[PDB]
């Protein structure tokens, strides 16, 4: 039984770092959708003017 | 917000400024149109007077 813990508590500490490691790869995701989103904007208002 | 800023005012406005537009042909016409308007009338009213 001692063993098998630490094996929980081996997945489990590698989950949460996995978990983390999700966050932080989508979140600087989200911080390149929005400048690609603003990089339209910059390009959508110019050709609205054209338009 | 700037695109929303001149989608609003570039569209709404060439539409006020098409209307506007035309009505200067109106202006412009019932001007000559009232001008033929008074030589119709006249060789009417005052050939007619006789």
């Amino acid at each position: 039984l001692a063993i098998e813990i630490t094996t929980n508590s081996q997945e489990a500490a590698a989950k949460h770092e996995a978990q983390r490691l999700e966050q932080e790869a989508r979140g600087r995701l989200e911080r390149q959708k929005i400048l690609d989103q603003s990089e339209a904007e910059k390009a959508r208002k110019e050709l609205l003017e054209l338009e | 917000a700037m695109s929303m800023a001149v989608e609003s005012t570039g569209n709404a406005k060439a539409e006020a400024e098409s209307r506007a537009e035309a009505a200067r042909i109106e202006g412009e016409g019932s001007v000559l149109q009232a001008k033929l308007k008074a030589q119709a009338l006249a060789i009417e009213t005052e050939a007619e007077l006789e």
